């Protein structure tokens, strides 16, 4: 603002140097707290994904992920976390939002949001770079949604198989194993996969550095961990890539782990806790994912303790958290970024916050404190939000 | 020559112009450039003027010029005064306030200090004999000081005068000069003379300053009068840029119990941390005064913050 437009002129008087410095420090704390502790929610899960897309994609927000028209969009069924479980790294690599629709009808709110993010306008045409991906079979997203999108005049690509295991492979094949690295989760590990979605969605060049312009995502593959081996299709995909398993032995057993060791020729790593919230905390504690005392931004979503389908909130927010701090833009025919990237994890908690998670946040947060705290969706108790604010010095 | 900036608000504009008028009547201001919303509209040059009567009129023209503008200033508009002034008493007048302070100081200055009596010095009357004095003598015991104006320029001036024979006699019968060590048993009129103050000839005004060495010099029973010498030099062509905006001014005393808390100040307004951090970082270095974000004024730490909005 210009001095001719400022609302007030504050004059601070003090006797001693200490009492003045302590006032400024407290002023800094509350100024950052009231500004950057936000809640992006809306009335239902479908509105929640729209709220995230409107704020962070093709937007003039100070912390938007992109401020230019998006070319791709990822669609997931609102009650099909099983199908679109690994859809987050795809959205992030394609520079696209992840939205939710109803299984039967294409909701009008989603219709409008797709037009806004893609910059579809009756005065101009849809060119050949405008694609919409569907994650799930016809029992996840019906043919009606597929054909109504085709009547709009955009490209539609359904990524699906005969079951969740085939479907995950279709999506992961689309992401690409460009850096010889993949993540593996169990068929029952819904929250476990959700804790690694923000990490997988990070964009890194071939030397493992953050790069939102040229980097690639890390695919996630779902396997049946109640078998003695892995099937051929899965084995064909993984090839010779370093594997990280997310979950305990009761989700991915030791014999599947050994199977991946022999098929790949590389000992698989594993991050796991005692329950959903402990595994969430362990991801924060792993230095390969979030280096110690260097995280500034944090996301919070529900853990799905009461109903598993509520994990979709984190599903839509994971691509945003992986690219927070930078903004994707153009300057002519050249794509570039604006700012610097500082990825954020997603803390999973509905009613209470486990002590494991408290250690996770305290280790990861930088010594200067937290910069941004985002609450995704409604239903989260304010107890955990105040506890997170205290942990972040906010 | 210094160049400094100042930001003032609308509800204190009459005081700000008053101050500029006061500097004009002291012959310090060379020019005043007035700008409306960063657009130069008028200029006042006081080069030829060398009399208070002439400077008073140009002071009035400044108030009449910006009266309706500043009185009806709207959110978003601004007025700027660019003032060029000189410093030093060889280039400006003494104000009445400055002369009244000097007068009090001169009146209380010590002219003859009380001694032990082991050599020549001040003696006091004790029942006919000269004994060690009970106090020191001050300039106001011998002289009286007067503030009037010059009949050529109209500037305030300071002059001194010998007290009346009545007041001086009342002193001659109690204190005197002993030209030899006093034994405390020698008659007063014989072992003491009375001090003789000189006739004042100097006046304090422009181009002059009080000469604290010569003034009230003691040479035996003689006392010199107030003496003046050439004033110290000052710099020419200092600039003060005073802006007037339509913002509410709020002052907070951190050392008070009722003051606004940093939490409640942060709910009302929005601040930039690049500036808050600039202040915090300066206060972690020495006394915290070296730098433009913190200063000491009237013995207190002061910091001025401009919120970006509410």
């Amino acid at each position: 603002t210009d001095i001719e437009n400022v609302p007030a002129k504050i004059v601070l008087k003090a006797d001693k140097q200490k009492d003045m410095k302590d006032y400024i420090d407290d002023l800094r704390t509350y100024n950052n707290s009231y500004s950057n502790v936000v809640t992006v929610a809306g009335e239902d899960r479908i509105e929640t994904a729209i709220e995230l897309s409107y704020k962070y994609y093709n937007s003039d927000d100070d912390n938007a992920v992109t401020d230019i028209a998006a070319d791709n969009v990822v669609l997931v069924g609102s009650q099909a976390i099983v199908d679109g479980l690994v859809a987050s790294p795809l959205a992030s690599e394609k520079h696209a939002p992840l939205l939710l629709t109803s299984k039967d009808k294409l909701d009008s709110s989603v219709k409008s949001e797709i037009k806004r993010v893609m910059d579809l306008k009756t005065t101009s045409g849809i060119n050949t770079s405008k694609k919409v991906y569907l994650a799930g079979g016809v029992n996840s997203i019906s043919k009606d949604v597929e054909n109504e999108l085709k009547d709009m005049g955009v490209k539609v690509v359904r990524l699906a198989g005969d079951d969740r295991y085939e479907t995950s492979l279709a999506i992961a094949d689309e992401v690409g194993l460009d850096n010889d690295k993949a993540f593996v989760v169990g068929g029952t590990g819904l929250a476990d996969a959700m804790s690694i979605a923000p990490v997988a969605s990070q964009l890194k060049d071939s030397n493992g550095n953050m790069d939102v312009v040229d980097g690639d995502a890390t695919p996630i593959v779902v396997v049946d961990g109640k078998a003695k081996d892995i099937n051929a299709a899965t084995e064909d995909f993984l090839d010779n890539a370093q594997v990280d398993i997310i979950g305990g032995e009761n989700s991915v057993s030791k014999d599947i782990e050994e199977a991946i060791d022999d098929a790949t020729g590389k000992e698989p790593n594993r991050t796991s806790g005692d329950d959903r919230q402990d595994t969430n905390a362990e991801v924060m504690k792993e230095t390969d994912y979030f280096e110690k005392a260097s995280v500034e931004n944090y996301f919070v979503a529900k853990d799905g303790s009461t109903k598993e389908d509520q994990l979709v909130d984190a599903l839509a927010a994971a691509p945003v958290a992986a690219n927070f701090g930078a903004t994707y833009t153009k300057n002519g025919s050249t794509y570039t970024k604006s700012g610097n990237v500082s990825p954020a994890p997603i803390v999973l908690a509905t009613d209470t916050l486990s002590g494991d998670q408290n250690v996770g946040v305290s280790k990861s947060v930088s010594d200067d404190g937290g910069k941004n705290l985002v609450q995704v969706g409604k239903g989260i108790a304010s107890s955990v939000i105040s506890k997170m604010k205290d942990l972040l010095d906010m | 020559p210094v160049t400094e900036n100042y930001v003032t608000v609308q509800k204190d504009w009459k005081n700000t112009v008053k101050k500029i008028q006061e500097a004009i009547k002291l012959k310090s201001v060379t020019s005043v450039e007035v700008s409306y919303n960063d657009k130069s509209v008028s200029t006042i040059d006081l080069s030829g003027k060398t009399k208070v009567s002439e400077l008073e009129a140009e002071a009035e023209n400044l108030y009449n010029l910006v009266d309706s503008k500043l009185s009806n200033l709207d959110d978003g508009d601004s007025v700027t005064f660019k003032v060029t002034y000189n410093t030093g008493f060889n280039k400006r007048f003494y104000s009445k306030s400055e002369l009244e302070k000097i007068k009090t100081q001169l009146e209380k200055k010590v002219v003859v200090a009380k001694g032990d009596g082991k050599a020549a010095g001040l003696a006091m009357n004790e029942n006919g004999k000269a004994v060690v004095a009970d106090r020191d003598l001050v300039a106001s015991d011998f002289y009286n000081f007067i503030i009037s104006t010059d009949t050529s320029t109209g500037e305030y001036i300071l002059k001194s005068e010998k007290k009346g024979a009545a007041s001086l006699d009342a002193l001659n019968e109690k204190y005197g000069y002993a030209a030899l060590a006093i034994d405390g048993t020698g008659d007063f009129g014989t072992v003491t003379e009375s001090y003789v103050p000189a006739a004042p000839t100097d006046i304090l005004k422009s181009t002059k300053q009080i000469d604290e060495t010569a003034s009230f010099e003691n040479t035996g029973k003689d006392i010199a009068a107030m003496t003046v010498k050439a004033a110290d030099p000052g710099e020419d062509g200092n600039i003060a840029n005073i802006k007037v905006i339509n913002a509410k001014e709020t002052t907070i005393d951190v050392d008070s119990k009722s003051s606004t808390s940093a939490e409640d100040l942060a709910k009302k307004y929005v601040f930039d941390d690049k500036d808050l951090k600039a202040v915090y970082d300066q206060l972690n270095e020495g006394d915290g005064t070296t730098g433009k974000y913190v200063e000491k004024v009237d013995g207190r730490y002061q910091v001025v913050l401009y919120p970006e909005g509410k």
